[PDB]
């Protein structure tokens, strides 16, 4: 059960909190609050100024020990085990690297734990991140009403700042609603109704594209859309044609009514079972009319198959923050990785020093910094299963050679991680040949160590590295617990030489992959390359969010961000086998075809400029096309409407492997936003695609309207035959009419 | 030298394909341990809830009063259930469904199941509630044979008989589903069409005006004349013959297929008329067709009927 986001009373009531700063050393006794929808955390501090934090930007909430302390004495005096038991700390930012910390002292006892625990829940909530277009507009509204001056009112310079895409055309929108339009004034929350924020947006941003869609449905009489027209549109256009009528039945008439009762401005149509244009426009951005089903975003993958069958989210040199040769090494990344749904992190361990005797993590004695192991193991023990109850694979690149330091390393693991650390094999899965690798379910909340084996080798079991010889030799020995790591170009050589032998390897054994050494700015290879051959532990640089990593954390969102996506049927079955370069469709694998026409976009930028949109597909080589583009739009970023031919993807061989990538770009090449949609689960019809930033957080205002047609493949030649299977009664009846007519002529 | 022959199971919706695949699993395949049975206990519960919700809605549509009034409440309790969320089966829902199943009113609605949509083996479960309601009910193997789980996709099953390995391809029988069927039309040694003998007096789920047997018929007649199967054998299982045995007593074949003028209330006469509609007078198919009257829930009937068909196929190879 996926609950919707619900703020508990305490967090609207409020609670007294003291904001304090590491650097400039400050203090305001503020009362924290969250609005009822749970969009924003907000507090009123510096001389009555309301300051807001966007909850969809929140990355972690920490209390107690994990809540960072103020190490300065002057701040520590002003504030005071009890004292830290009411410390809160809010981590946020647009990606793992560039985070921002905010600290709080709860004045009354134990409310910080209540507060920390509830902010986490609201931030991670899946229903929220995939909220409806209409809800994301309520977000923008709720922002304005929060951010106020000292005397409560809503400054008009905000309303112009928010939609600063045609300021002289904004001016005229406001006046028509009976509101203030001059920059120097303000507006009473009394009379900035949501009803009126809606009417404002309509006059400002006109929708020629939707006027098109209504007559395009069919209504010469433009004022009204009747109950059946809606129901026929919803069933014969918004419904995905690859779905069963028993499992996913069509919308009934009594059901279709409720959507009119729900989304209605005008009562003249409501009473007589019709619908307005603004009721239809309301439906398009509606909670029902989403691009994907919750089924997809939910955690409803089969999680009892062996470990070797799942794509696993994986990091490379997790500690690094940007460059490979020079720069920081951070403990922060190990949290920001595991918090992001990663399940494989790399720890490069090196021998200590004579004065002390503690191992440290760093990069191959180049010119990067160090970090203490002890802390990193506890950074991981905190965040391991904070966003996913499924196991973590610690990738030890061990260079420590001293049985004194090697034994502390095994003791640290056993004490810090505790019982989570998988110390010995289970009852069901003994370490012998012929035994399958245990399922993710069977290892809920376990830390799996990956180190070389023959004190640290005592901890190693199901993930054990071996010097890869060939797939032949790896089938000869036949052991799932043995696995191999492959450098980029070494894994690349296997791909052109023995790609079929590879898919078979990955059906039983794990295979890790990482980027090559020439990528010294931590550049990322395309992980689809190796995913195609069933590679599980495809490791990437989380410090860099290029098109590769934008994809990675995009596809892994699905299955409740557990970090485990299930490989296709035929890449898991032993009895089955196919080729990843098949330029033609496969038997047993129902292929798909796709259409993607870009209609329009809303509130795309904070300035006038042309925009264009890229529609690309990522899967098997033959599936992959990535050069389709719109023409840079007229030159206004309010409500551009592209007048273009649908981008065609007619032959998608394996559709469970294909992911679509809609991404918006400003004239010049700057990124606006993107979205990763899986081709197997996408819907057909007119749908908004609320956009996201590179780290996959939901950008609020910008959104695109796109028309999708996701149907099954039929080779052109065999179309006739297909259509007779779907409706045979009509096919046979037609032949009977012919035989009937020629009856009299033959005798 | 271990030969592998590919068999398609085809048919209209709910003709019995996936019920056959289970029989194959019991006869030749791995069969059902207790842990396998337990997997369906959920699915049994969901079938009973789906049954009575669909019967309740009919009471409204067909305008049939509940004999006893205290059962008006019970109907409301159950109708508000989300059936996908059913995991256990406890009071008040148990007695709600019993008290309803006893209601002379809703028993009238069960007799008119023909007019709406109510899956088969509804009566098998509801007459045996007390066994199923029990706090330790392990499903019996027939309970697993009766269970109804709509099938979507194209699922290939292998089977190790002594001489040969059959790869039996299960599919969906709804209208939408046949657009996928082309992705299993290669290297096909034989087809196994399933017709549900009971559906002569019934209309499709996916089309309210059209008669299920006109579909199953036309589909079969078309499909055997396709280029892919120019060298493939065509076994025709007429399934659900036990249901006919009961239904033909009251639902008269003459009223839905006017060409029939054999005796009324005769099981044997009725089934052999159907057989002719499928095979006889087909100009585009002059290959032999091997029919068979079957009952996929009845295991012995299937071991006999298939351990024949095994021969008929191998013999042509
Ligand atoms: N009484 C009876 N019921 C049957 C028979 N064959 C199938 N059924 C029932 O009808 C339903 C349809 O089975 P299924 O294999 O799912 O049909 P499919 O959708 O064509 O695969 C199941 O719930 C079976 O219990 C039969 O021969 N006799
Ligand atoms: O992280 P870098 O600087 O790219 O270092 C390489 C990378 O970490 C490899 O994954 C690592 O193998 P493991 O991580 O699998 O140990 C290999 O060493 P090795 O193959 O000699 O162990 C290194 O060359
Ligand atoms: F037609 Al089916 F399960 F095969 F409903
Ligand atoms: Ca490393
Ligand atoms: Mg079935």
């Amino acid at each position: 059960q996926l609950e919707p986001p619900t703020v508990v009373e305490t967090l609207r009531r409020g609670s007294k909190f003291i904001k304090w700063d590491e650097e400039t050393s400050s203090r305001n006794l503020v009362t924290l609050r969250v609005d009822p929808n749970g969009f924003f955390l907000y507090w009123t501090g510096p001389n009555m100024e309301v300051d807001t934090l966007d909850i969809s930007s929140i990355r972690d909430t920490r209390t107690g020990r994990y809540a960072r302390l103020p190490k300065d004495p002057k701040i520590r005096e002003v504030l005071g085990a009890r004292l830290e038991e009411k410390l809160m700390t809010v981590v946020s930012g647009p990606d793992p690297v560039n985070t921002v910390f905010l600290n709080f002292m709860a004045v009354q006892d134990d409310t910080a734990k209540v507060w920390s625990e509830e902010l986490f829940k609201l931030a991670m909530n899946i229903l929220a991140q995939n909220a409806s277009r209409n809800t994301f507009l309520r977000k923008a509204y709720t922002k304005l009403k929060l951010q106020v001056n000292q005397d409560g009112r809503i400054p008009v310079k905000n309303i112009l700042k928010m939609f600063s895409a045609d300021k002289k055309r904004v001016e005229t929108a406001l006046e028509s609603c009976g509101l203030k339009f001059n920059r120097s004034e303000s507006i009473r929350p009394d009379e900035f109704s949501l009803e009126i924020f809606e009417r404002f947006l309509n006059k400002l941003c006109l929708r020629p594209d939707i006027d098109k869609i209504l007559l395009e449905i069919g209504a010469k009489g433009k004022p009204y859309l009747t109950l059946e027209q809606l129901m026929d549109f919803i069933n014969q256009k918004q419904r995905d044609p690859r779905l069963n009528e028993v499992l996913y039945p069509p919308l009934r008439p009594s059901q279709a009514r409720l959507l009119i009762e729900k989304y209605e401005p005008n009562q003249q149509f409501l009473e007589r079972d019709q619908m307005s244009m603004e009721g239809f426009s309301r439906y398009l951005g509606g909670e029902e009319n989403g691009i994907l089903p919750l089924e997809a975003l939910d955690l409803s993958t089969d999680m009892t198959q062996p470990l070797s069958a799942y794509f696993i989210n994986s990091s490379h040199n997790t500690y690094l923050t940007a460059g490979q040769l020079a720069g920081t090494s951070s403990v922060e990344m190990y949290r920001q990785a595991l918090l992001w749904g990663c399940r494989c992190v790399e720890l490069d361990v090196w021998k200590g020093r004579p004065p002390e005797e503690e191992p440290f993590i760093t990069h191959g004695f180049t010119m990067t910094t160090e970090v203490p192991l002890r802390d990193v193991l506890e950074a991981i023990a905190e965040t391991a299963f904070k966003t996913s109850p499924y196991p973590v694979i610690l990738s030890f690149e061990n260079h420590v050679d001293s049985a004194k330091q090697q034994a502390k390393m095994a003791e640290y693991c056993r004490s810090i991680f505790g019982d989570a650390l998988l110390i010995e094999p289970l009852d069901k899965y003994p370490l012998a040949p012929g035994v399958p690798l245990p399922s993710p379910q069977d290892l809920m909340g376990r830390i799996l160590v990956k180190n070389k084996k023959r004190e640290m080798s005592t901890l190693v079991n199901y993930i054990e590295p071996v010097k890869f010889k060939s797939f032949e030799a790896a089938r000869k020995r036949n052991k799932c617990f043995e696995m191999s790591s492959f450098v980029e170009t070494k894994a690349m050589e296997q791909l052109t030489k023995s790609p079929m032998e590879f898919v078979e390897y990955n059906k039983q054994q794990l295979s890790r992959i990482y980027p090559k050494g020439t990528r010294v700015d931590s550049s990322n290879y395309m992980p689809q390359l190796f995913w195609n051959v069933g590679c599980q532990l495809v490791a990437l640089n989380f410090q860099t969010l290029d098109v590769a990593m934008q994809l990675n954390a995009g596809v892994f969102e699905y299955n409740g961000r557990s970090g485990y996506l299930l490989k296709p049927e035929f890449m898991r079955r032993p009895d089955k086998s196919f080729d990843p370069f098949t330029e033609v469709i496969v038997d047993g694998i129902v292929a798909n075809a796709l259409r993607v026409k870009v209609i329009s976009g809303q509130f795309l930028s904070d300035r006038k400029v042309g925009i264009y949109v890229e529609v690309d597909m990522f899967g098997l080589p033959v599936d992959t096309r990535r050069k389709y583009r719109t023409r840079t739009s007229q030159g206004n970023s309010f409500n551009p409407v592209w007048d273009e031919e649908p981008f065609d993807f007619p032959k998608v061989v394996l559709p469970t492997l294909a992911s679509l990538r809609i991404a918006a770009f400003e004239e010049g090449g700057k990124f606006v936003g993107h979205r990763i949609l899986p081709v197997s689960a996408i819907r057909s019809g007119y749908h908004y695609v609320c956009l996201r930033n590179e780290a996959n957080q939901p950008l609020c205002l910008p959104a695109l309207l796109i028309y999708t047609e996701a149907s099954d493949y039929i080779p052109d030649d065999h179309q006739d035959y297909a259509e007779a299977l779907i409706n045979p009664i009509k096919h046979v009846s037609l032949m009977d009419q012919r035989a009937r007519q020629l009856a009299a002529l033959i005798g | 030298a271990r030969r592998e022959l590919k068999l398609l199971l085809l048919g209209t919706g709910e003709s019995g394909k996936s019920t056959f695949i289970k029989q194959m699993r019991i006869i030749h395949g791995s069969g059902y341990s207790d842990e396998d049975k337990r997997g369906f206990t959920k699915l049994v519960y969901q079938n009973i809830f789906t049954a009575m919700q669909a019967m309740i809605r009919a009471m409204d549509t067909l305008k049939i009063p509940y004999k006893y009034e205290h059962n008006k409440a019970h109907a409301q309790l159950v109708r508000e259930v989300d059936v996908e969320k059913v995991s256990a089966f406890e009071n008040p829902y148990v007695d709600a469904i019993k008290s309803l199943w006893n209601d002379p009113g809703i028993q009238e609605c069960y007799d008119r199941r023909r007019e709406y949509q109510l899956s088969d083996s509804t009566k098998y479960y509801l007459n045996d509630l007390d066994r199923v309601a029990d706090p330790s009910y392990l499903p019996t193997q027939q309970d697993v044979l009766r269970v109804r789980v709509p099938t979507t996709g194209i699922i290939e099953y292998p089977f190790d008989l002594q001489s040969v390995i059959f790869r039996m391809v299960d599919v969906g029988g709804q209208r939408s589903e046949r657009r996928k069927w082309i992705h299993c039309f290669e290297n096909v040694t034989s087809i196994m069409f399933l017709v549900a003998l009971s559906e002569y007096d019934q209309v499709l789920v996916e089309s309210d005006n059209e008669n299920r047997m006109e579909e199953s018929k036309a589909l079969f007649r078309t499909i055997i004349t396709y280029p892919w199967f120019q060298n493939s054998s065509v076994i025709l299982f007429l399934n659900k013959k036990d249901l006919l045995e009961e239904k033909i007593m009251y639902s008269h074949l003459v009223d839905y297929f006017p060409e029939y003028d054999g005796p009324q209330r005769d099981a044997q006469a009725a089934r052999e008329f159907i057989l002719k509609m499928f095979v006889d007078l087909n100009p585009d198919s002059d290959k032999i067709i091997y029919s068979h009257f079957t009952c996929a829930t009845d295991t012995e009937n299937i071991r006999f009927v298939f351990a024949a068909v095994k021969d008929t196929i191998l013999q042509l190879n």
